[PDB]
């Protein structure tokens, strides 16, 4: 159903494909961009550690500050998704 | 830390 694409990533591998399962496992449950991105922030929070922001949407952009190897910034389908930590 | 710029198209 759902094309991923990494537009922009400075995170491992793993960490990469864990961000774009647990976005495909909200947008299965949620169809609010609000709730898909609470989902992958409190998930992130859990497995990764605090403090984690989240944005979803289909129009936006952003200037933000992470710490080194916690950003991504992708596409499932025509919804994108930066996740960071800071 | 870093800064970074995303943009959808």
């Amino acid at each position: 159903d759902r094309k991923a694409v990494i537009k922009n990533a400075d995170m491992s591998e793993d960490m990469q494909q864990d961000a774009v399962d647990c976005a495909t496992q909200a947008m299965e449950k949620y169809n609010i961009e609000k709730d898909i991105a609470a989902y992958i922030k409190k998930e992130f929070d859990k497995k990764y550690n605090p403090t984690w922001h989240c944005i979803v949407g289909r129009n936006f952009g952003s200037y933000v500050t992470h710490e080194t190897k916690h950003f991504i910034y992708f596409y499932l389908g025509q919804v994108a998704i930066l996740l960071f930590k800071s | 830390q870093e800064d970074k710029a995303t943009q959808t198209l």
